[PDB]
């Protein structure tokens, strides 16, 4: 799919070319999503080794709400990449070849005659 | 295990895949799936116990005849193209074969029958490994040549897998067998799509190594090989009860769960390339998985089966733990569903 | 240590050798004044025939004969 | 107390450095690229 | 706790391993004065004694160690087995099962110290020599065919994989002397005890386990006279020589996963609780959740060792 | 707060609640006044005709 | 391929030697060293779908 | 807040719908376009390295 | 003859027959034995004298004669008499003419034609494999390390199983 | 293979010789495969009792696909209507009778009939409608 | 060359028919697997030397060092099955039904 585009950095995480996209807002929700998933995590761990749930490992829930987040910035900000490489590849081929994707005239309904069933 | 020979094995279980994925000269892409061969069967015989050698010794022929039938179609193109590679001037039979060969190591559809024995047969542990770190080798080589593969086949070897997998699946009783039954079912899903998205068979298969190891090491926690064995789960660690429940329902399809994504994105790929026939009949088989995965939930968690006495003696004992990686791919496996648009 | 090679020499004298010279081959190469040579010497056999370049006038170096002085002149091969 | 003594009654305080002191640098990286980030994209973009 | 890595540097079994260091158990009749000749021996190589698993020896074993109430240990009453023979409630086989799941936690953590510390092992009676309690069991009515099948089958499945006792010895008194020993002890339970049964036991023994171990290990037959003077048994424990047996093969490399199994306590009775479900031994779901959810609510279990704050367990909120 | 801090989860959810779909609005706000029938010329000193 | 670890570290220890053009020893060129030329000369930059 | 606001936001919801839906089946064309024709940035499969080819003077004449 | 190569491909194929007859382990171990020679020889044909001799030397004496030995000391219990087997063989002998014969009136054809050494320099020298096989040090140096650690790790592997 | 492709050419109802014909022999092709799966897999005992087995899943199988195609052909011609999921239905209802008797088993025609009729008619939808199955990825 | 490589290709059928249609004996299924082997390295060594491709002469030898091993791993399987039944028939390897 995407990849043998031009310019493909062969085993690179997010080409810089993704500068240019605004940055994930560290609140977004699917980042404050990541966090709590993490805390999830972190308490789940404590269930199933038999530890007080939500007062124990206080410094791991800490690295599991902040690992799982750390890890969404940096993804995030590269599926964001990916899918706004998606515009700038699909776009653009719209109208190098425009004549495939040619613009449509709609005809009011005025014109158009659909046909009308009646439910009685 | 001499902890040497550990390493080397090891490292060659590990150095086999990676170099099936970096190189492009076929060739050495297949002594990449040469090695793998020749690393996993000494781990398979650790405990030497009379079923083992019936595993290994069939595992090694299934594996050494496909290994040679890869071997040919790279032998036949070096003829019909100088290059070691397959192209897209590639004889129609070259790449068939390759299908064929690449389908009996991961053992899809109707090569299907090594897999539920040599899963039977070999340690949890290791039956991880033999499952999912042994089916990135060959879905590289496929995914490689997606381009050029038969969509008929593949779609014939996927449905068959997923109809085998599933029916199979439903008669089982063993634990290792239900999952070595269940992975041909995803396998089958994953290779359906082969031809379409590639894309997605790689997300079809991480979700189900993030869904399959967490489930594998769940089993071993209790090392219970039986249903009636992880069914008096309740008594020996109740907390995995809740996820073991969520994990297996996430392995089939149900729509809150992480593991709809799969099936949903292939169905929405396979429709998109309008094959609205094939897509139907696996969804409806596909539920036939679930039943047999329910009929175990119902036996683990829903119902609570009768216990022994000595069971009392193993609670006093603390349990050793599961590893921390069992949380991390329970949760981003149970429920990564609201963060699907990224994944895909 | 020095003392348990002795009798590692008076008993069992093979492997000794055979990791006295396992290795004496290893840095022979590396600190001989001639090991230069080997791929030099094994350079300059013409196996196959030198395929010669259109004279543009550009190119001083290149000996125009066989006999100029210019080119890659051997009187190393000789007595190396 | 316990005959047979836990293994974990008294804090690894390694344990607790390498996890807290993990997580605070993790932070410092991540709101340190999220500022630089927004940065770069301002200029590399109008603003 | 010990993995490959503490394996890899340094702490090997082998060279802690000493000639006073073996797995010695005395096995005898119900009443063979074994207990001393063990704590005796013990005393002459500082070997640690283990006592004689008992109901309670894993409540002992675990936690805070205060013996546990009788449904939480399994409900099984040895004093019932006597007054109660051949019971419709089964308390006989339910005691013989928790029994040798007491000796297989017993016999593992005697390895453990034996691997570990290096210091050898008196355990009294063995998970080899528990057989001798339901052979007898059966021979009379005490126990049915199938139970004495579910035993084997958990002893096939669980005693291979531990490695067998180095040397055993055998306390021996005739039938008719261990039932006047046992007419001067106190208990009543003990008392009126078969003949036919303590006849069974010891015949069992010796048509059984001393042949049978003959070979695997050296057996020390010692009639009373020899016993009461341990400094005599003493004495021939250090003149055997530890040859024979299937100890030799022991590697470095081979007590480590051996180690690593008792260390686990979990798995020592993985198969202690195989989901077979012959009447005495299943718990049953309503009684079972309830000693479980009663079990698990007690003082310092409700959560891991070093967690529960009950007993006084602290820094919870960073382990 | 104190042993009352499980009185005031759910109300809190409410506040954050009607905070989210106060700011939805922000977001959907294009037509602001922009729509056909609802197109009146801004009054004097009125920033937008719906906030 | 799959994982290109290869380009990446730009080491060549699989790339070298794929087709009858590449490097032969002592530049014994191969039958066909002036097709296949021509025929991965034309295919380059111009994708698969339309190399055929 | 009044009719206003619900009027104008159901536009603003219908717009983003509107447009995500028109240019989700403009994808689907230029997705089928790309493949056959294979004449745009994706669905371009790998032909051999030019790089690795030796235009090298050879041994033999007629290379 | 011309047809150097043919005949010996058809002797390729009956020792193959033969081994797919499944014959006894140790009678058919001389197949292997004989259409190794085979190849040996046809290899030879084209000029691969190295790469030829190699596996007389290698796959012959060293894989097959190793692979009998262990039929001797196991799976040669010696308890269908392999003449039956033969009998069948001749059959195939025959039967794969068959199938040449359909192919042999539709017929390249009438033997072997210049369908060997299709192009060889005729001056030159360096030209002779085994220059080419000992690119495993020059240009080719992965191939090298990779059957290494095949050997290396086939030690380990051996000895793993065996225990 | 020009030939089982014949089977569509011709408009349905018309020409039901060749219809039973090629019908029946895609049912006899299927019999082998079937019985030879089931005789590769779940031996026999001896070897003419697997030469039977093969015959008989042959048969059945071939049987299956006649009534099929006759039933389905004349349902066509008697009704007159060539264009018809109904008339493959009792084509496939027939079908299933067959495999229903062949097994000496009135449910299993009950299933067979359903099931195997509804298969047949979503066949001739299919066709109706030009649904396409193992398509090329055209993306 | 074309004709002889189907005589090569047909060898390699026929063994391979023979590796799927096992009887009794293991050692004659490692046997024939061989020969496939064989076919492979003699049809490889044959193409590469009438294209005068030398680059790839590694290959028809890396595919008999491969080759060797795997077999070794085959035959330790072998023993180690003759020493747990000491007949060596694919016959009783049939527990994990
Ligand atoms: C509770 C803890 C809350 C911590 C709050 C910390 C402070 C904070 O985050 O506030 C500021 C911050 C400001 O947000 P904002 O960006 O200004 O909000 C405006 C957005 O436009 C408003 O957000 P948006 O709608 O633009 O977000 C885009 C996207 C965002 O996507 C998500 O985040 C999904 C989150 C799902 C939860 O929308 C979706 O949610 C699409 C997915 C909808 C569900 C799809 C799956 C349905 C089936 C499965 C349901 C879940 C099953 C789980 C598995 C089974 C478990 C047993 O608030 C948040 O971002 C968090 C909002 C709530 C997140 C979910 C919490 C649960
Ligand atoms: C989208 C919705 C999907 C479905 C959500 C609701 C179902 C959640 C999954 C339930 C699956 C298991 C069902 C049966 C569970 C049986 C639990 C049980 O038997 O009790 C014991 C167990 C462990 O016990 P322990 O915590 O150690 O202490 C008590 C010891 N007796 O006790 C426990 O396990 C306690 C912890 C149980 C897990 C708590 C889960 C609460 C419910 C989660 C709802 C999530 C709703 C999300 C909605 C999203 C909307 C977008
Ligand atoms: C549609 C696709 C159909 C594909 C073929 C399907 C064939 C039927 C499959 C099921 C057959 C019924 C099951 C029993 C088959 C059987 O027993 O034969 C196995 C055969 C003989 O060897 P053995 O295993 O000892 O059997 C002796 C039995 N008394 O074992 C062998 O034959 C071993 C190999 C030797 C014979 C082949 C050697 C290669 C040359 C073949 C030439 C042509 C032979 C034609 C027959
Ligand atoms: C005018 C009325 C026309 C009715 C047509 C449909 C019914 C025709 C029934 C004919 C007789 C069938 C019969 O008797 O066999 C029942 C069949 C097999 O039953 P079995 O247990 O094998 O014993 C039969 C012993 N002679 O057992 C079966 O599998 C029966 C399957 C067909 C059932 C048909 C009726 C279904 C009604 C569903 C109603 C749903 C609301
Ligand atoms: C989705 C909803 C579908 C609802 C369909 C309802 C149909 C109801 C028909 C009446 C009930 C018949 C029935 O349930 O019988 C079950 C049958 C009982 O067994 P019996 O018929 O004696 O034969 C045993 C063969 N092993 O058990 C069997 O016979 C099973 C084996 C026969 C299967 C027959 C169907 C085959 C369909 C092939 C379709 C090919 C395309
Ligand atoms: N498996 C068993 N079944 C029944 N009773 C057992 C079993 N094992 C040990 N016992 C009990 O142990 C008692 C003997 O222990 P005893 O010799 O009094 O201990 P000590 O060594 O302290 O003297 C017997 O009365 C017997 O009932």
């Amino acid at each position: 799919m995407m990849n043998g585009r031009p310019g493909h950095e062969p085993l690179k995480f997010l080409p810089d070319e993704a500068r240019s996209l605004p940055p994930p807002k560290l609140n977004d929700p699917r980042l404050v999503y990541m966090g709590l998933l993490g805390y999830c995590t972190g308490l789940m761990d404590n269930m199933l080794r038999m530890r007080p749930v939500m007062r124990a490992g206080l410094h791991r829930q800490l690295l599991f709400v902040t690992s799982f987040v750390f890890a969404g910035y940096f993804y995030l900000k590269r599926q964001n990449y990916l899918y706004a490489v998606k515009d700038h590849d699909m776009f653009g081929y719209i109208k190098l070849h425009p004549e495939d994707f040619p613009e449509k005239e709609k005809k009011t309904y005025a014109e158009i005659l659909e046909p009308f069933h009646p439910v009685r | 295990m001499n902890p040497i020979t550990l390493a080397i094995i090891y490292f060659t279980i590990f150095l086999g895949p990676v170099i099936t994925m970096s190189s492009t000269n076929l060739m050495l892409m297949w002594v990449g799936l040469e090695f793998s061969l020749l690393a996993i069967i000494p781990m398979l015989i650790n405990k030497k116990n009379p079923r083992s050698t019936e595993a290994a010794t069939k595992y090694f022929v299934t594996q050494a005849t496909a290994s040679m039938i890869i071997l040919l179609a790279i032998v036949l193109n070096y003829k019909q193209l100088g290059t070691w590679m397959f192209q897209q001037q590639t004889n129609g039979l070259i790449l068939n074969m390759t299908l064929m060969a690449l389908s009996m190591k991961l053992g899809l559809a109707p090569f299907h029958f090594w897999l539920p024995e040599v899963t039977q047969g070999i340690p949890l542990h290791m039956g991880l490994i033999l499952l999912t770190w042994q089916k990135i080798a060959p879905l590289s080589i496929l995914i490689q040549i997606y381009p050029l593969l038969n969509s008929t086949i593949i779609l014939m070897l996927a449905i068959t897998s997923i109809f085998m997998g599933a029916w199979g699946g439903l008669n089982q009783t063993q634990m290792r067998k239900i999952m070595a039954y269940s992975s041909i079912a995803h396998m089958g899903w994953m290779l359906a799509i082969l031809p379409y998205n590639p894309s997605l068979t790689l997300l079809n298969l991480m979700i189900y190594i993030i869904l399959t190891a967490p489930m594998f090491m769940a089993l071993m926690l209790n090392n219970s090989m039986t249903i009636n064995s992880i069914s008096l789960l309740w008594n020996k660690t109740p907390a995995m009860l809740t996820m073991i429940s969520l994990m297996l329902l996430s392995l089939g399809g149900l729509p809150p769960l992480t593991g709809f994504l799969p099936k949903w994105i292939i169905i929405t790929e396979l429709m998109k390339n309008n094959c609205l026939i094939m897509a139907t009949l696996m969804a409806m088989m596909a539920l036939l998985n679930l039943f047999f995965y329910t009929r175990l939930i119902y036996s683990t968690s829903l119902t609570m089966f009768p216990t022994n006495n000595n069971s009392k003696m193993m609670t006093h004992q603390t349990k050793t733990k599961p590893n921390l990686m069992f949380s991390t791919l329970a949760i981003m496996s149970t429920m990564t569903l609201p963060l699907a648009p990224q994944l895909i | 240590i020095s003392a348990f090679l002795k009798n590692a020499w008076a008993k069992e004298p093979v492997l000794v050798v055979s990791f006295s010279v396992w290795g004496l081959a290893i840095i022979m190469p590396m600190i001989s004044p001639y090991t230069k040579y080997a791929s030099m010497i094994n350079k300059a056999t013409p196996y196959n025939y030198p395929v010669p370049v259109r004279d543009d006038g550009n190119m001083p170096d290149v000996p125009s004969h066989p006999q100029d002085p210019l080119g890659p002149s051997l009187d190393w091969l000789k007595n190396l | 107390f316990y005959v047979r003594e836990p293994v974990n009654a008294k804090p690894n305080w390694l344990a607790v450095g390498l996890s807290v002191g993990a997580s605070v640098f993790m932070w410092i990286y991540l709101i340190q690229t999220h500022n630089e980030d927004v940065l770069e994209y301002k200029r590399r973009n109008g603003l | 706790r010990y993995g490959l890595l503490a394996a890899i540097l340094g702490d090997k079994t082998t060279k802690k391993l000493h000639e006073y260091s073996r797995v010695i158990t005395v096995d005898g009749n119900i009443c063979s004065g074994k207990n001393k000749l063990a704590k005796e021996i013990a005393q002459q190589l500082g070997m640690k004694h283990y006592p004689e698993a008992g109901i309670q020896y894993s409540s002992t074993t675990t936690g805070d160690g205060r013996p546990l109430d009788i449904e939480f240990s399994g409900s099984c009453s040895l004093e019932k087995f006597y007054d109660d023979p051949k019971s419709n409630d089964g308390n006989s086989y339910r005691l013989q099962s928790w029994l040798y799941a007491s000796r297989l936690l017993q016999y593992a953590d005697a390895l453990e110290h034996l691997l570990s510390t290096g210091q050898g092992v008196v355990l009294e009676r063995s998970i080899y020599s528990d057989f001798v309690f339901l052979e007898a069991m059966y021979n009379q009515g005490y126990i049915r065919k199938q139970c004495v099948d579910h035993y084997n089958e958990i002893k096939r499945l669980t005693l291979p994989e531990y490695l067998p006792p180095h040397a055993v010895i055998y306390i021996d008194v005739p039938v008719p002397e261990v039932q006047s020993r046992i007419q001067k002890k106190g208990d009543p339970h003990e008392m009126k005890v078969t003949s036919a049964y303590l006849q069974d036991i010891e015949n069992a023994y010796k048509k059984t386990f001393l042949p049978k171990m003959s070979e695997m290990c050296e057996v020390l037959v010692y009639d009373s006279w020899e016993a009461e003077d341990p400094t005599k048994v003493v004495e021939d424990i250090e003149y055997l020589k530890y040859n024979k047996g299937p100890w030799l093969k022991q590697d470095d490399w081979t007590f480590h996963y051996l180690r690593m199994l008792v260390q686990d306590k979990t798995e020592v009775l993985n198969y202690t609780t195989i989901p077979v479900y012959l009447p005495e031994i299943t718990i049953g779901a309503h009684q079972g959740s309830r000693i479980y959810n009663s079990f698990r609510e007690l003082p310092g279990r409700k959560y891991a060792p070093g967690y529960n704050a009950e007993v006084g367990d602290k820094w919870i909120w960073l382990k | 707060l104190r042993e009352h801090w499980v009185h005031i989860l759910v109300p809190a959810g409410f506040v954050f609640g009607c905070y989210l779909d106060r700011k939805d609005d922000e977001k959907l706000t294009a037509f602001r006044n922009k729509s056909m029938l609802f197109q009146r010329e801004l009054r004097p000193n009125e920033e937008v005709t719906w906030k | 391929p799959f994982l290109d670890i290869q380009k990446k570290l730009g080491i060549s220890l699989d790339r070298h030697f794929m087709f009858l053009s590449a490097e032969q020893p002592y530049k014994n060129a191969a039958r066909c060293h002036a097709f296949e030329k021509e025929w991965i000369e034309c295919a380059h930059g111009i994708g698969g779908t339309r190399a055929k | 807040d009044g009719p206003e606001k619900n009027y104008e936001k159901t536009l603003a919801i219908l717009q983003i719908e509107s447009e995500k839906a028109e240019l989700r089946l403009k994808e689907q064309e230029v997705r089928r376009l790309m493949r056959a024709r294979g004449d745009g940035p994706w669905y371009q499969f790998p032909t051999p390295e030019k790089e690795f080819i030796d235009h090298s003077p050879k041994a033999t004449p007629d290379n | 003859m011309n047809n150097y190569i043919f005949v010996l491909s058809s002797l390729f194929l009956v020792g193959c027959l033969g081994l797919a007859l499944k014959p006894s382990p140790i009678y058919g171990g001389l197949g292997l034995i004989v259409s190794g020679f085979v190849g040996c020889l046809m290899v030879l044909g084209f000029g691969g004298s190295f790469l030829g001799l190699m596996v007389f030397l290698i796959y012959l004496g060293g894989m097959l004669v190793v692979f009998g030995y262990t039929t001797a000391m196991a799976t040669e219990e010696y308890p269908g008499s392999n003449w039956l087997i033969l009998g069948f063989l001749v059959l195939g002998v025959i039967m794969e003419v068959f199938l040449i014969c359909v192919l042999n009136y539709y017929d390249l054809g009438d033997g072997l034609g210049d369908w060997l050494m299709y192009e060889v320099d005729d001056v030159g020298v360096m030209l002779e494999g085994g220059i080419g096989v000992a690119a495993m040090y020059s240009c080719a140096t992965w191939m090298m390390v990779v059957a290494g650690w095949s050997l290396f790790a086939g030690i380990f592997i051996i000895i793993e199983i065996t225990r | 293979k020009r030939f089982f492709e014949s089977y569509h050419e011709v408009p349905d109802g018309t020409q039901c010789h060749r219809k039973t014909y090629i019908t029946t022999a895609l049912g006899g092709i299927c019999g082998i495969i079937g019985s030879a799966y089931s005789v590769s897999l779940n031996p026999a005992d001896s070897t003419l009792e697997a030469v039977a087995r093969v015959g008989r899943y042959t048969f059945t199988a071939a049987a299956i696909g006649a009534m099929f195609g006759l039933t389905t052909c004349v349902s066509a011609q008697v009704r007159e209507k060539p264009d018809d999921p109904l008339n493959y239905f009792i084509g496939g209802c027939a079908g299933g009778l067959t495999l229903g008797a062949r097994t000496h088993s009135y449910g299993t025609a009950a299933m067979g009939c359903v099931y195997m009729g509804t298969a047949a008619a979503l066949f001739k939808i299919g066709k109706l409608e030009g649904w396409e199955l193992f398509p090329t990825p055209k993306v | 060359m074309p004709s002889t490589f189907f005589n090569l290709t047909m060898a390699f059928s026929l063994s391979l028919l023979g590796t799927l249609m096992f009887r009794s004996h293991l050692m004659s299924t490692l046997l024939c697997l061989e020969g496939m082997v064989l076919s492979l390295f003699i049809m490889t060594s044959v193409t590469s030397l009438n294209s005068n491709s030398m680059s790839s002469m590694p290959i028809p030898i890396t595919i008999l060092v491969f080759a060797a091993c795997e077999a070794a791993v085959g035959l330790a399987l072998l023993v180690k099955v003759s020493n747990t039944y000491g007949t060596d028939y694919v016959q009783n390897l049939n527990l994990l039904q």
